[PDB]
RNA sequence: GAAAGAAUUAAAUUAAUAUAAUGGUAUAACUGUGCGAUAAUUGUAACACAAACGAGUGAAACAAGUACGUAAGUAUGGCAUAAUGAACAAAUAACACUGAUUGUAAAGGUUAUUGAUAACGAAUAAAAGUUACGCUAGGGAAGGGUAAUAUAGCGAAAGAGUAGAUAUUGUAAGCUAUGUUUGCCACCUUCGACUCAACAUUUCCUCUUGGUUGUAAAAGCUAAGAAGGGUUUGACUGUUCGUCAAUUAAAAUGUUACGUGAGUUGGGUUAAAUACGAUGUGAAUCAGUAUGGUUCCUAUCUGCUGAAGGAAA
RNA sequence: AAUAUUUAAAAUCAAAUAUAUAUAUAUUUGUUAAUAGAUAAUAUACGGAUCUUAAUAAUAAGAAUUAUUUAAUUCCUUGGAAUAUUAUAUUUUAAAAUAUAAAUACUGAAUAUCUAAAUAUUAUUAUUAUAAUAAUAAUAAUAUGGUAAUAGAACAUUUAAUGAUAAUAUAUAUUAGUUAUUAAUUAAUAUAUGUAUUAAUUAAAUAGAGAA
RNA sequence: UAGCCUUUAUAAAUAAUAAUUAUUAUAUAAUAUAUUAUAUAAAGAAUGGUACAGCAAUUAAUAUAUAUUAGGGAACUAGUUUUUUAAUAAUAUUAAAUCUCGAAAUAUUUAAUUAUAUAUAAUAAAGAGUCAGAUUAUGUGCGAUAAGGUAAAUAAUCUAAAGGGAAACAGCCCAGAUUAAGAUAUAAAGUUCCUAAUAAAUAAUAAGUGAAAUAAAUAUUAAAAU
RNA sequence: AGUAUGAAAAUGAUUAUUUUAUAAGCAAUCAUGAAUAUAUUAUAUUAUAUUAAUGAUGUACCUUUUGUAUAAUGGGUCAGCAAGUAAUUAAUAUUAGUAAAACAAUAAGUUAUAAAUAAAUAGAAUAAUAUAUAUAUAUAAAAAAAUAUAUAUUU
């Protein structure tokens, strides 16, 4: 290994910190989803919009994708994940069966909450 | 009811579907809003894209010439000629 | 209540399938039996699959004829996926298309068939070696990585140690370090001697110290600190190494392009000459042996050794 | 206290979210640390300085390491409310009371917006003179990194055809201005020439050289 | 030659790209134990056999004071028992590139609908270049679960991509330079000084451990929980 | 190797301005003091030009490569010279001329005007769009595959 890829193995505190702000947009995009489509569901049955925002019976989505985002146990939000489904991914060859979500390419963009149970 | 809905991130390290859903919805560059009817169609389109974008609710869309008079700074002056 | 029939359910595709292996097959594609021996037939084949082209694959339908079946229908070889080869040039038939003045002919064409190019998209009907006497165009189409090996250490301790695994020793298996050996990778196209050495410490000697029923003493053995100083001369060999001789307090182990050829040498390795043994029909060749045998360089910069001038004191 | 395990949120408990709801069901979260082991050759090598806190004593420092977090702290549902803080002003006796503010942490790209300019296309205009056009100018939108490559548009140079003009001119050079500028133009200065095969349109090329 | 690139065009043109709907079940309401609507749940039309999971059948491995089949010993007077040796059965437990009876996600993929049209597909007439690739991540083959190794699979970047970060950096993290301007949002990464920018909270460390390239078995000392 | 002319450059010496003897790397760019020079509108607290205070950023150029600051290629500097051109043809495209004809006008020829077929004496609505017709295979003639031809004016 002569040439040098000089990542750290963790991360740093600001890294962190963007890490949780990046999943907690990513949880705030999905409520914005299911609300806007409530909302175009209450109006196509017949409320203005602020009664709409009001209604104490929220609907929820009947699209399969957006559903199982809906849910914690398969895509959790970041005040519901552990510290370590935060910072690190599951990885088979790595010594712990760990990794630093970091060290994944792309991390920024791509998304990975859930770990297997035990590892 | 209408998604507002913006492209946060770049295209760069994206792979080719998820930037031909990116197409498809209608944003070109990065910040470049889209104003979009609510449905399931979109909102599933959005969330396959959920992490390059940034969406929230409407009332009413805008028109692109609207946008870019919101957009406009206020020059500080008031011209009178002579 | 009994007999017979029709059968159904469960199981099975582990047998069997001309043949590999895989998928399929009892609704059988497997097996038996009647007829038959025909569809292992003739012209058009769309449309798909596959697919660079050349090819390959499944195939509805239309038309001619055939075999089985009461009929419905089924059959354009085999349950499927291998069982193969282009053109050119020849050859054989059929076709009635052309017939170089006309008529015949020859010769060419159409249709069907024939043999191989296995380096298997086949360059020709037909082609092996050798060069250290070689030549031209180009390409690189010890260092670096690795650490299996090697060297060193650690953990655990079977077992030796007159008795007691751990004074000293430490099987096979376990966990590491090193980049000193032999490899692997292919980013990257000279061994020894002399001379002068610089660095490391994993210490051979010298200094300090722990352990040593195996420290009585003296010699040792083993371990910790320690790189200040020191660490060989000859015979043999090109050798490093090694064997020995004579010494020494000791004759440590490396790193430095296995330090040092714009500093020396050129014995080894190395081309032209030649011979020997082996290999080859031979030219010639060799993880062979032997004699002979070619590179040079006034130092621009860095650096180092000395010596001046200028300067801000 | 002693012996022996484990280092765990699966179970268990606690806390939080979601469905009927003072409870039940389902989901999510919460379970050690240090040291030794430790190791080669130009030179210490976190990139370097340096970082580990301390009363008396500061209008003042106290990780710059590791782990979980926040953007002053606490409840309620991004937002408001309360709480003390900090700073300031006022009033009263260096303190007290009143009130105003700050609470949007910040840096950061050739990212995006704004601000202007250019070209191209799409869609609307305006002005001026295939007028369903051309030129120029507005507005809104989209686009404009590029090797191999493809396509479009220009300029310098030289020759041929046509061709005013003139030393108050032309050409070449130098210097300083100008025009979104390989080019040309203005002025000054110099040297030549009684003068552009000149502007422009065509036709062509021994038509552009830091790379053999 | 095809793949990927370019130019110019063509339409009784949206055929392209993306997602949704499609299914199953429950509850409520309305009609005729069925149908429709509404709400909720379910990895949700069709195709599949990898992960995972599993030991069924196949191939392999282990155990039985268990049973049977025989054999070798052994005690009394050929019969009999025990300590058994193998095989077979029974029961329990295990794994495999060429085992999958269960089984994902990603995937392949169809109709209509919606959204992309200053956008795509297809076709027609023409021009190319390229056929040495590299790294990173994931899943493998080879190698020794070695190589800046080798061989291919998927994605990205480099190739041909300047800018910020990663000390320096082809391939990593952000982000795509038409020309400026420099007020506002920022990305990744940072905020003691070098160096643009910082204040807090709660724990832990005392080893300069560590502070952007994490070194192992094991040992010692603590700390929690039982 | 003509004759004139020659502030063309490389190159040398000298002078002037400016910077430089405690500072380290493509020698530039941007920031930014100072010094000097020129300036017939510097009115100035002015403008331009020249100049390695000081600060920041900055790994020559080409070639060839997966990839070069590379210690890979090539170049001592400047001046001049040094590379997709022509002929005979074919196919596309754009425009222009003419147009069911074009070029050529002496005739002759080439292309077009009809699609086929190896080739032959065959060749396009019997009453309209293909369901008709033409050709090649086949045939009594159809059907079948393929391509072509037809819905005031021929293309
Ligand atoms: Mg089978
Ligand atoms: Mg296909
Ligand atoms: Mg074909
Ligand atoms: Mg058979
Ligand atoms: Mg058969
Ligand atoms: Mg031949
Ligand atoms: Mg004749
Ligand atoms: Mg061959
Ligand atoms: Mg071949
Ligand atoms: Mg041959
Ligand atoms: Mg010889
Ligand atoms: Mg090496
Ligand atoms: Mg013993
Ligand atoms: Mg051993
Ligand atoms: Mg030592
Ligand atoms: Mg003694
Ligand atoms: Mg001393
Ligand atoms: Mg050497
Ligand atoms: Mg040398
Ligand atoms: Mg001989
Ligand atoms: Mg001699
Ligand atoms: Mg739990
Ligand atoms: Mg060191
Ligand atoms: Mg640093
Ligand atoms: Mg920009
Ligand atoms: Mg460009
Ligand atoms: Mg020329
Ligand atoms: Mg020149
Ligand atoms: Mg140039
Ligand atoms: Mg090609
Ligand atoms: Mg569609
Ligand atoms: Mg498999
Ligand atoms: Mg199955
Ligand atoms: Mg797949
Ligand atoms: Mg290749
Ligand atoms: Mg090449
Ligand atoms: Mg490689
Ligand atoms: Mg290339
Ligand atoms: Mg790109
Ligand atoms: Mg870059
Ligand atoms: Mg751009
Ligand atoms: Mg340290
Ligand atoms: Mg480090
Ligand atoms: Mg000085
Ligand atoms: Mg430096
Ligand atoms: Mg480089
Ligand atoms: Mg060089
Ligand atoms: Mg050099
Ligand atoms: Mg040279
Ligand atoms: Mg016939």
């Amino acid at each position: 290994g002569g040439l040098l890829w000089k990542i750290p193995w963790r991360m740093s505190t600001h890294q962190k910190t963007r890490q949780r702000e990046r999943l907690r947009n990513v949880d705030q995009v999905i409520k914005q989803l299911t609300l806007g489509l409530h909302v175009q569901r209450c109006q196509d049955k017949g409320l203005t919009y602020q009664e709409a925002m009001e209604s104490k019976k929220k609907y929820k989505p009947r699209s399969k994708s957006l559903r199982l985002l809906n849910k914690p146990s398969v895509f959790p939000k970041e005040n519901q994940m552990s510290s370590k489904d935060k910072y690190w991914t599951f990885d088979k060859k790595a010594v712990g069966y760990r990794k630093g979500i970091h060290k994944v390419p792309k991390w920024t963009k791509i998304s990975i909450r859930k770990a297997p149970k035990f590892f | 009811v209408f998604y507002k809905v913006t492209l946060s991130r770049s295209l760069i390290g994206v792979p080719h579907t998820t930037k031909s859903i990116v197409k498809s919805l209608g944003l070109g560059k990065r910040g470049s809003i889209v104003y979009k009817k609510v449905n399931p169609a979109i909102a599933g389109s959005l969330a396959k894209v959920k992490e390059l974008v940034k969406v929230e609710v409407t009332e009413h869309e805008l028109t692109p010439s609207q946008q870019r008079e919101l957009r406009k700074s206020n020059p500080g002056f008031i011209v009178e000629k002579r």
